[PDB]
């Protein structure tokens, strides 16, 4: 999920649009 | 692009960011 992708790990602003 | 890890209200306030559309 969003946490694991990018708080745990790192995200590039493509996957974290993603989740909106 | 940060290379940073978002967590927390960092996560919440670059989600809000990303997201929005004027």
């Amino acid at each position: 999920g969003i946490v694991e992708q990018c708080c745990h790990r790192i995200c590039s602003l493509y996957q974290l649009e993603n989740y909106c | 692009f940060v290379n940073q890890h978002l967590c927390g209200s960092e996560l919440v306030e670059a989600l809000y960011l990303v997201c929005y559309e004027r």
